[PDB]
């Protein structure tokens, strides 16, 4: 059984920051999507252009699994047709997205008493991200005459901020692990099918 | 510290147009989304619109959409508000403000504001006040004043005894009456033993109408 | 079904402005970059740039930066290529193209191309090409348009005559060469005259070719 | 988007907590965490105080925080200080890069002993009557806190028509003053035995009366 | 601004395998990348034949394959047939690069239907009559070559000349070999200012050259 490696995406010890989101290419394997219930506990699940109950009947050219952490009240921006600070500057689904967005609360893994400042997000950007564009620049934006020289300050804007997840937060501000499963259908031989 | 300076506020008749400008010091202007916000006298802030740092997009509150146009000239470090089809309810202080973060930002707020420029939309005609004495009554002190009635536009200034009387003076803010004309009062508390000995004259200066009125306030019997 | 339909062929004079278009259909037009590709006659593909129609983010090739304007009107699912002042060197086929998917960056989808031709009626100048079997001919220079008929000795010399197809120079004018291979023993006896006729200008020229 | 609903006023003593609510709809503050607050001192431009419901921009005292529950956001001021006396405006994202402000809340920092208003009611001057106009002028001074309600009586019947009243204005001595006008025709003035200006301040009413014949 | 270099031309007989190299590819391991191959027939838009280095769209014959070694991609066409006679372009994509896309210089594939034949080259100097009109054109006539693909280079005193060259596409002659012509337009001073001029025609890996002298 040449099963797709969903485990290393969904069961990864640490997830990426949303601005530096991870992408796993999934090709030439059997995708048993029923195993996702064991890798992620009690997860939210929205599909677009596919029905969630027929995933094991479908064949795709490739699958992509993008993963990152955002706070709970941002999960709604990981959807086609959405705008917001995450959709605009961090991770952008296209309006014609075909795939599923899976999110689950990761407070137990990703919050810390003092705050998890390792998860970060981008604050502003020269333009909105295009679909599946990734911007990991940390360069300080120089607005004034004086060069910044890697020192944020007056007229010198560091473009990221940390979430600082703490377990005292309400769920809307708790960390959620997100996996975006993209289902790519080209006019080409399929390489990812359900068990059937 | 970027400084924002609005200009162009004036008295304008309903139906006419007015262009406001907002000039930014230094060079940071081109890096920031810029906003217009207004505030009617005694009322709340009203968000009017935003133009992207690079002019790529402009967004408008429904209350000004199709009437006002926001633009910017990054070569002049200047933001503009072109106000068309003005109505009485557009009377306000107009502020320009810059986004807290540069580039495309929007989601945070407005951290640097100008001091504002005042727009008065009115069909009232320039008119100097009628000034009437508020004569003191016939514990050791008495209130007297002057009623400064029916002038347009703001402001009026009031002194007492050509500026020699300042202690105990309070000049009130104006009311805007349904006529479209302003009125206010100025009162001074004086020792009642001074009445009939000390002369009390309020000096009302209304520069827009080029009128000055000096009204003596005499005791009554 | 993804389709890119480009505007029709253009014939322009040097110095004119031109705007050509590429209309997308069958997909979410504002969700994909569209690319433009130039192909000059007999030359290779050159990537010109891309535009994202959703927000008109444009990325030009370093070789086309400032040389052409790519724009978009998303309200009608169209992107454009525009020149303020055309040059003869802009003569080319122009393609628009779109990557296969959000995940497959290769240009699977292509418009059908727009041919842009940048180009006065002129008669040819004929010049003889003297030999050092010998080789002699005549050079037909700078004429428009095709065709041009070449004869030798009023058509009595045909064996060994090779009239080459004309070259379409960048200026829009044609130049053509015709040569005949003759025995070297007749270089002093036989006089070879080349007869050039160009109908669109009524110019019949006869040029003698002596060693 | 309709103006977001805030209480008109809130008060506290130095060191106390003060809270201000901001209620919108499922399309603005209930939809987004982009909720911001501004502070405005008299005669000054607003100052940015809170964004993202509970984040503080650079330089804003840690005493300012926020929370949000559904369609209502809250500004929470711990350790209230005299300088916090100001108007506070919430603002919420409303979609499509548009924001909307709340109507504003006047915050009073109780900063001095209560002082009852001095009320002086001036009848119309003979000069104004000779010009066939009549204005009763009720001047109210030296009260604290700076909030009064003014009711006019003709004989003893409430009058609403023709009254204009100013918002309390700070005097030089840091107590407050206010003014109210009753505009009347000479006939209306002469048709009543008396007129009264009734000033209610901190639950207690002070009244002055004038009579055409007195 | 990197160039992807392909051979100007490659040829094979029907049924053979041929390979086309594409050198100079770079990638950004931190970004998105692809290597593509396109086929283009006369008058038609390019057709994607190989994508993501090695993959074929549905309907593309498995005679086409792609590979990559270091900075060089290769297209192999097995069982070569007349239908494959076309121009082929490699292409590289790197999301972070300026430019993000590059097409290679292109390769003309000829499917040989007769023995190879080397070009005959005849180079005429400018006529005395043409010089009197203050113009100068060198005429390089190229005939009887097969297959119909040549590259033409001009040299003046062994120094390469690029400006002022116009060259025709090969045309089939009556004997079913091909002909082409190339012109070098020069000023009269330029003609007299160099020791010699040479027309160099490269065909199937072999170069034929002719030289002319002022007097
Ligand atoms: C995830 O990985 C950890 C690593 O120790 C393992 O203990 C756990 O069982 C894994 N969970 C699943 C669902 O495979
Ligand atoms: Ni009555």
């Amino acid at each position: 059984t040449n099963l797709c490696p969903f485990d290393e995406v969904f069961n990864a010890t640490t997830f990426a920051s949303v601005y530096a989101w991870n992408r796993k290419r999934i090709s030439n394997c059997v995708a048993d999507y029923s195993v996702l219930y064991n890798f992620a506990p009690f997860f939210a699940f929205k599909c677009y252009g596919v029905s969630p109950t027929k995933l094991n009947d479908l064949c795709f050219t490739n699958v992509y699994a993008d993963s990152f952490v955002i706070r709970g009240n941002e999960v709604s921006q990981i959807a086609p047709g959405q705008t917001g600070n995450i959709a605009d500057y961090n991770y952008k689904l296209p309006d014609d997205f075909t795939g599923c967005v899976i999110a689950w609360n990761s407070n137990k893994l990703d919050s810390t008493v003092g705050g998890n400042y390792n998860y970060r997000y981008r604050l502003f950007r020269k333009s909105k991200l295009k679909p599946f564009e990734r911007d990991i620049s940390t360069e300080i934006y120089q607005a004034g005459n004086k060069p910044c020289n890697g020192v944020a300050g007056v007229n010198c804007y560091f473009p990221l901020q940390s979430y600082g997840f703490r377990p005292t937060y309400g769920v809307g501000h708790q960390p959620y692990r997100v996996v975006v499963l993209s289902f790519e259908l080209l006019h080409a031989p399929a390489t990812v099918c359900g068990p059937k | 510290e970027v400084q924002l300076v609005e200009s162009g506020g004036s008295v304008v008749q309903p139906g006419r147009a007015l262009r406001l400008s907002c000039a930014a010091s230094g060079i940071t202007f081109s890096s920031f989304g810029m906003y217009w916000v207004r505030q009617a006298p005694g009322k709340g802030l009203e968000w009017l619109g935003v133009i992207a740092y690079d002019g790529s997009n402009t967004y408008y509150a429904d209350s000004v959409k199709g009437r006002f146009t926001i633009s910017r000239d990054n070569s002049k470090n200047t933001l503009y508000l072109q106000m068309n089809s003005l109505r009485i309810e557009d009377t306000a202080v107009y502020y320009c403000a810059k986004d807290y973060y540069p580039l495309l930002s929007y989601y945070y707020g407005l951290d640097v504001w100008g001091q504002g420029t005042t727009v008065t939309v009115s069909s009232a005609s320039t008119k100097g006040p009628s000034v009437f004495p508020l004569a003191p009554s016939s514990g050791g002190t008495a209130a007297l004043g002057c009623l400064v009635k029916d002038y347009f536009p703001e402001p009026v200034t009031v002194s007492w005894n050509s500026g020699a009387l300042t202690s105990g003076v309070h000049t009130f803010p104006a009311v805007l009456q349904s006529s479209g004309l302003y009125s206010l009062s100025s009162v001074v508390t004086v020792p009642s033993s001074s009445l009939g000995t000390q002369t009390y004259i309020c000096n009302v200066n209304h520069k827009p109408s080029n009128t000055k009125v000096d009204k003596k306030v005499e005791p009554k019997s | 079904q993804v389709r890119l339909v480009q505007s029709g062929a253009e014939v322009k004079k040097s110095g004119e402005s031109l705007k050509i278009s590429c209309k997308g259909s069958g997909y979410s037009f504002t969700s994909y970059w569209i690319g433009w590709v130039r192909q000059m006659p007999g030359k290779g593909l050159e990537w010109m740039g891309i535009i994202y129609p959703g927000d008109s983010d444009t990325r030009y090739s370093p070789s086309f930066q400032g040389q052409v304007t790519i724009s978009a009107d998303k309200s009608i699912s169209t992107v454009y290529l525009q020149w303020s002042s055309l040059k003869a060197s802009d003569t080319a086929m122009y393609y628009c193209a779109r990557q296969w998917s959000h995940y497959t960056y290769d240009y699977y989808y292509w418009g059908q191309g727009t041919l842009v031709t940048i180009s006065s009626t002129k008669g040819p100048s004929v010049f003889p090409l003297a030999p050092s079997t010998a080789a002699l001919g005549c050079l037909v220079k700078d004429y428009f348009p095709e065709p041009v008929t070449v004869s030798w000795n009023s058509g009595a010399l045909t064996s060994g005559v090779h009239t080459f197809p004309a070259v379409l120079q960048s200026s829009g004018l044609y130049s053509l060469s015709s040569v005949v291979t003759v025995p070297s023993s007749s270089l002093g006896t036989q006089t070879y005259i080349c007869n050039v006729n160009h109908k669109p200008s009524n110019t019949k020229v006869d040029k003698k070719v002596e060693p | 988007q309709s103006v977001l609903t805030q209480p008109r006023s809130v008060s506290g003593s130095p060191g106390q907590s003060v809270t201000i609510s901001c209620t919108g709809t499922s399309s603005d503050v209930g939809a987004y965490n982009y909720v911001s607050w501004y502070q405005q001192h008299p005669g000054k431009a607003p100052k940015f105080m809170i964004y993202d419901v509970d984040q503080r921009p650079s330089g804003v005292p840690d005493r300012f925080s926020g929370s949000k529950s559904g369609n209502t956001a809250s500004l929470i001021i711990s350790g209230l200080q005299a300088e916090d006396e100001a108007d506070y405006y919430c603002s919420s994202y409303a979609g499509s890069y548009i924001w909307v402000f709340g109507g504003g809340t006047q915050l009073t920092v109780l900063g001095q002993p209560k002082a009852a208003p001095s009320v002086t009611l001036f009848p119309p001057s003979s000069e104004e009557l000779q010009a066939n106009k009549a204005t009763l002028v009720c001047l109210i001074s030296d009260f604290y806190p700076g909030a009064v309600t003014v009711a006019w009586k003709a004989d003893s019947s409430p009058v609403k028509a023709g009254v204009e009243t100013t918002t309390p204005s700070k005097q030089s001595n840091n107590k407050y003053a206010a003014s109210s006008y009753l505009s009347l025709t000479p006939e209306q003035w002469k048709s009543h035995r008396s007129y009264s200006c009734q000033v209610t301040h901190e639950g207690s009413t002070v009244e002055k009366t004038v009579a055409p014949t007195e």
